[PDB]
């Protein structure tokens, strides 16, 4: 299907209905504390009391953090979103830091949008009006209200309409042979086309007839969907209005991003609460992910602290493979991951282990298994070998090359030789710096 | 609790397809039973062509032993 | 419900008496006894607003309060008077200089409130009947008191045969603008026909007389002004913010129409409140501007909260208090915080423990709250909700300080995680 | 459970007026025409339930 | 002219009604009259199924451009005799 | 899969109020008529055909894809800026499946805006 991924091989988090956590599961192994604290904040998550709450991983290179977020959203399933997040997304040239931010934040936050409908459908069979001389004076040629004979697939009938709908009608093109959307409580009524039947027979039929409607008229059910709030505010911000002269003039210059004010912000808070507390709509607060977070500034880090402290800010959660270093922007200041004191106080944190040779065992036989590579044991202790000196993505990486080349022999699984001409061909970090040196 | 049978016009709308398509004649033609072993002379309406095939549906001569 | 439980949810004022002593516990506050005193005083000073251009700024330690004592602030103010908050990295905007968004911050932060009488008649649609051809019209209305009866309109007939009222129903129309509203189906308007059309429920026929006057309040803040009539149809602007170098003649003619609007009783001003916070990410360049922006007689009072000690001046390589020129300094009076005190911090995280509605154990508050003394507060108010999460999964209710100490092992904290990193130093990069 | 092996009929709804037949069988008929025999049950009058209530 | 009567009769109960000027007003306003009339099928007739092409003269639905050259002489051939 | 029709027409009736439009969309081999609708005839008029041209017409959109003229005057001939073209052959509908290759990156433009394609080509996205 896809080409495999650095983590496709990950399918779950796989804790103990306990919380507690099964050695091996769905492509993990260690850091069972680790995958306890996930559970954890899982349980958090599915709670959806809490607000605003953030967390951080500190771990060596080698990130595997990124294994340990994709789980932790893979238990989360389709049910609530999720968005990556890459800190040079925050360096635009359309609009500012905190801009940014602030509409990754509007973004994480979905909604479900439950409204239902009712209208009556068919093919208009005839027409004809309720005549009646009671009204007071005049010559009594007045209609008490309209007669319509209606046909679905499912069969015809026809049902009472008020006199006030025939003039609608004829605004629209009704004539017999055609279908039509009768809103029900509303009155709506539309002229899709006129009955396929008839271009059945039709040797050229340029028009473009719409079939006939199946099943009852009385029926259109409850409608679906879910968006992203910041999609609401994409479009309620701009009028779209695409046919005004606004419209040929918004062609006319190039399509860009314009810093949101607040205001439509709040507004959009109220006609949402406003939704909700009627029971139309259904919110998901999601979660965020932001790796990198020592590659931000001095400006987001101080931003983040107000965006954190409001009560609508969903989950979010962080990764740096960063010592005490200087803090970009700031000339010098150096604090751990490079993430200003203050802002590590109001957060949560949580760390990851070195990883012992005989887990690089389990690990690589789990990724052998995931691109469906036979391996000879002799491989499999040399590759630890590796490993164990090397890091390890190199000893990983070297899999499919040595697949290929066995299967170059003729042969099924790798061996010994073949990961020696691998070796010898590709270098590690040290071989590598060696020869550079 | 009626039942419903088959029904082949529906509509005046079938204009063609038989000018091109001849009625196989019938006709109430003589015929012979060989289960009858005297073979009595008895009559069918076949469809003319279907002339002199063997009585086909006395094939049942099974019976006690 | 958009909202949800919030660090500073728990805040709902600020728990100060009649004369302004404050409460050892009230809407959710208490501490800083000398700061809510203070605090006290300039929420008065702002119910006065009698003078302009105060300012005022708030140090102390991090994590002390500060933005809660702004929040409750904030909250007992009231939602009339007009109120803003801001980060101070967000002025820096790749659209507009800095002094143009100072300038619109300030202009957002003060209010006009607008004044007009009104002229309107509501009633039962009595009886419609028109009678194309133009159009000619006749109708009739009525009240709980009594009814009437009146011609129609030949731009009243377009906008009633749009609206598409039906007879029976109650409306309100205005003369001047000749725009109409349905209010509701009465009895008979929603009796309907036979036929289904649709279902709805019922209002109470409308009463007193027809006509009414009426007067209407409106109220719109300084920038929307200046923006609505900036571009002439920069209108849709407003919410794109899309407004670039509004102009200063702008500025002063709106200024000039406002005045006189205001003195003639047209209209009444209202001094708003603006709080900016991490007052020290401003540059040397947003301090000059707004050192002069205080003259200006729109001036909303001002609030700062920054808690460095002499520390380089941003843009330059200046140390001074809090990073901020004397210049500014000495125009403004500070408010200091202190360090909590032992019980103080038990009656905190009790009140927090009431707004989570998760009830335990004695111990388990004894010995939090000594390990929070120990290491932060806030790593307290992390470990609340965490150790809830862990009781509810044991199944039981009351939380047990043995898994207090096991959620404490299981999110090591500052000291902890800066402990860990010394015992491999070398395993993350650029140390 | 009286078991009548010929007598086994079943539900179904129709090409063209789509709808509960009611209990209802296939047969050949003469002139080799199959009709349709549309039962007649506990459930006759009630002959529209569906999903299984 | 166009003579309408919208009066909406609210009476307890909401009512309304449509008085046309004239049985010509009406007419023109209702006037209605037969049936779609769906047409009926067609199909070729020397291969003896449909063919979207057919005859620019008699309009025979003909598949094959073959089919057309021998319908054509069939034609011509019964013109020629009559 | 396209499966659209062309063909060479003879003439056009103005469909007087009418569509029925002479459709005598001859091929070398053969020839039918057919009816022409109102947006078929003002297609017809705008895009100023003539009689005797060779033209091919979309199935389902009915698009008038201009081709110029018929053999009937070269292999008379008459001569000027306009293309020219002999008359096709035989069945007048026929199927043509075409194949297209596009990076991500054609999409994504194409469907970013109104105009994505002239982005492209001067490549100002
Ligand atoms: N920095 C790390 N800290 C802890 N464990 C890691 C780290 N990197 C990788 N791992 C382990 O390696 C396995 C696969 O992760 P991998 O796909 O290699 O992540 P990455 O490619 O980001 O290093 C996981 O089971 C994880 O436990
Ligand atoms: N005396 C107090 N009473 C109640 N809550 C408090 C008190 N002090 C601090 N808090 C809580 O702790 C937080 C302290 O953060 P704060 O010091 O305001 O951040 P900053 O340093 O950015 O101003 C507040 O948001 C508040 O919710």
């Amino acid at each position: 299907t896809q080409r495999i991924a650095s983590h496709s091989h990950v399918k779950g988090l796989g804790l103990d209905e306990s919380g507690l956590a099964k050695q091996a599961a769905s492509g993990l192994v260690g850091q069972e504390n680790a995958r306890e604290a996930c559970g954890v904040i899982v349980e958090l998550i599915k709670s959806k009391k809490m607000a605003g709450r953030a967390v951080l991983l500190a771990g060596p290179p080698g990130t595997g953090k990124t294994a340990l977020a994709l789980a932790i959203a893979q238990e989360l399933g389709s049910k609530v979103p999720f968005c990556p997040m890459v800190g040079s997304e925050v360096y635009s040239t359309e609009i500012k830091k905190t801009e940014v931010l602030m509409e990754n934040f509007r973004r994480a936050i979905g909604l479900r949008i439950k409204e239902t409908k009712e209208v009556y459908e068919g093919e208009v069979t005839e027409l004809t009006p309720c005549e009646t001389e009671n009204p007071m004076g005049g010559y009594g040629k007045t209609i008490s209200h309209v007669i319509i004979g209606l046909k679905t697939a499912k069969g015809t009938k026809q049902l009472k309409l008020d006199p006030s709908i025939f003039e609608s009608l004829q605004k629209e093109r009704v004539e017999a042979g055609d279908v039509i959307y009768i809103e029900a409580n509303s009155g709506a009524v539309k002229r899709q086309g006129r009955c396929d039947t008839y271009a059945t027979e039709f040797d050229l039929e340029a028009e473009e007839y719409v079939p006939l409607p199946k099943g009852d008229v009385h029926k259109k059910k409850e409608i679906i969907q879910d968006v992203t709030l910041h999609d609401l505010d994409v479009a309620n911000a701009r009028p779209q209005g695409g046919q005004d002269i606004l419209s040929m003039m918004g062609q006319l210059m190039k399509p860009k991003k314009t810093e949101i004010t607040d205001k439509l912000r709040g507004e959009i808070n109220k006609v949402v609460n406003k939704y909700i507390d009627q029971g139309i709509a259904e919110l998901v607060p999601g979660v965020l992910f932001v790796d990198e977070v020592h590659m931000l500034d001095i400006e987001c880090f101080t931003y983040l602290h107000r965006a954190l402290e409001s009560s609508i800010a969903p989950i979010v959660i962080f990764a740096s493979n960063r010592g005490n270093c200087v803090i970009r922007g700031t000339e010098d200041i150096t604090s751990p991951h490079g993430i200003p004191l203050d802002l590590l106080d109001r957060v949560m944190i949580i760390r990851t282990m070195l990883y012992t040779p005989q887990e690089m065992k389990q690990i690589i036989k789990i990724r052998a298994q995931t691109e469906g590579i036979n391996i000879s044991e002799e491989a499999l202790n040399h590759l630890g070998e590796i490993g164990t000196k090397t890091t390890l993505r190199y000893s990983v990486q070297l899999l499919t090359p040595a697949n290929l080349l066995a299967k170059i022999n003729g042969k099924d699984s790798i061996e010994k030789e073949h990961v020696e001409e691998i070796s010898e061909l590709f270098y590690d970090a040290k071989s590598s710096a060696k020869i550079l040196a | 609790p009626l039942l419903p049978s088959d029904t082949g016009q529906g509509y005046r709308t079938v204009k063609a397809k038989l000018g091109s398509k001849k009625v196989r004649p019938w006709k109430w033609m003589p015929f012979t039973n060989p289960a009858r072993k005297d073979g009595a002379m008895f009559f069918h309406w076949r469809r003319a062509a279907e002339e002199g095939k063997d009585y086909p549906f006395a094939r049942f001569n099974k019976t006690v032993q | 419900r958009i909202e949800r439980i919030g660090a500073h949810s728990h805040i709902r004022g600020l728990g100060l008496d009649d004369a302004l002593e404050p409460r050892q516990a009230s809407q959710g506050m208490v501490g800083q006894l000398a700061a809510r005193r203070a605090a006290g005083v300039v929420l008065e000073m702002i119910r006065e607003g009698k003078i302009a251009g105060r300012a005022v700024l708030i140090a102390g330690q991090p994590g002390t309060g500060k933005t809660a004592i702004a929040m409750g602030m904030a909250q007992a103010l009231g939602p009339d008077t007009p109120f803003t908050a801001i980060a101070g990295s967000e002025i820096f905007s790749l659209e507009m200089s800095k002094t143009e968004a100072l300038t619109q911050a300030f202009r957002r932060s003060i209010g006009v409130r607008i004044k007009e009488e009104t002229e309107i008649i509501e009633g039962e649609v009595v009886e419609i009947q028109i009678d194309r051809p133009s159009k000619v019209g006749k109708l009739t209305l009525k009240t709980t008191e009594m009814e009437t009866i009146y011609d129609l309109g030949t731009k009243m007939i377009e906008s009633l045969t749009k609206d598409k009222v039906q007879a029976g129903d109650v409306i309100t129309i205005d003369k001047a603008t000749g725009k109409i509203s349905k209010l509701g189906r009465s009895f008979t308007r929603a009796r309907d026909y036979d036929a289904m059309g649709s279902q709805t429920k019922f209002v109470q026929c409308p009463d007193g007389e027809l006509q009414k006057r009426k007067e209407v309040v409106h109220t719109v803040s300084l920038h929307e002004i200046d923006v609505i009539n900036s571009r002439t149809q920069g209108f849709l602007a407003l919410f794109s913010g899309d407004t670039g170098e509004i102009k200063s003649e702008v500025r002063e003619q709106i200024n000039a129409k406002v005045a006189e609007w205001r003195e003639e009783g047209k209209a009444e001003i209202i001094p708003g409140v603006l709080f900016i916070d991490e007052v020290h990410m401003l540059d040397i360049e947003s301090f000059s501007f707004l050192n002069r922006a205080l003259e200006s007689d729109m001036a909303p009072v001002l609030i700062m909260a920054t808690n460095r000690g002499i520390t380089r001046i941003r843009g330059t390589s200046y140390q001074s208090p809090h990073g901020i020129p004397i210049d500014l300094l000495d125009r403004l009076l500070i408010v200091s915080t202190t360090p909590y005190s032992e019980k103080d911090t038990k009656q905190i995280l009790r009140i927090r423990c009431e707004e989570e509605d998760v009830e335990m154990s004695e111990d388990a508050y004894t010995v939090l709250t000594r390990i929070g003394l120990e290491t932060s507060l806030r790593y307290a108010i992390q470990l609340i909700t965490a150790a809830s999460l862990v009781c509810r999964k044991r199944k039981g209710t009351e939380v047990q300080v043995d898994d207090i100490k096991r959620v404490y092992s299981l999110f090591l904290d500052e000291s902890r995680s800066t402990q860990y990193m010394k015992e491999y130093q070398d395993a993350f990069l650029f140390n | 459970g009286l078991g009548d092996v010929r007598y086994r009929y079943c539900l179904t709804t129709l090409t063209v007026p789509q709808r509960c037949i009611g209990f209802a069988r296939r047969r050949v008929g003469r002139g080799g025409r199959v009709l349709l025999d549309r039962a007649h049950s506990d459930y006759d009058s009630v002959f529209h339930h569906l999903d299984l209530e | 002219g166009p003579i309408i009567t919208y009066h909406s009769v609210t009476v307890r109960c909401s009512r309304t009604f449509i008085t046309f000027s004239d049985d010509a007003t009406f007419e023109e306003w209702f006037p209605q009259g037969r049936p779609p009339k769906v047409p009926v099928r067609e199909v070729c007739p020397v291969t003896h199924r449909p063919a979207l092409y057919r005859d620019p003269v008699t309009d025979i639905p003909y598949a094959t451009a073959r089919a057309f050259k021998i319908i054509r002489e069939a034609y011509k051939k019964y013109i020629t005799a009559h």
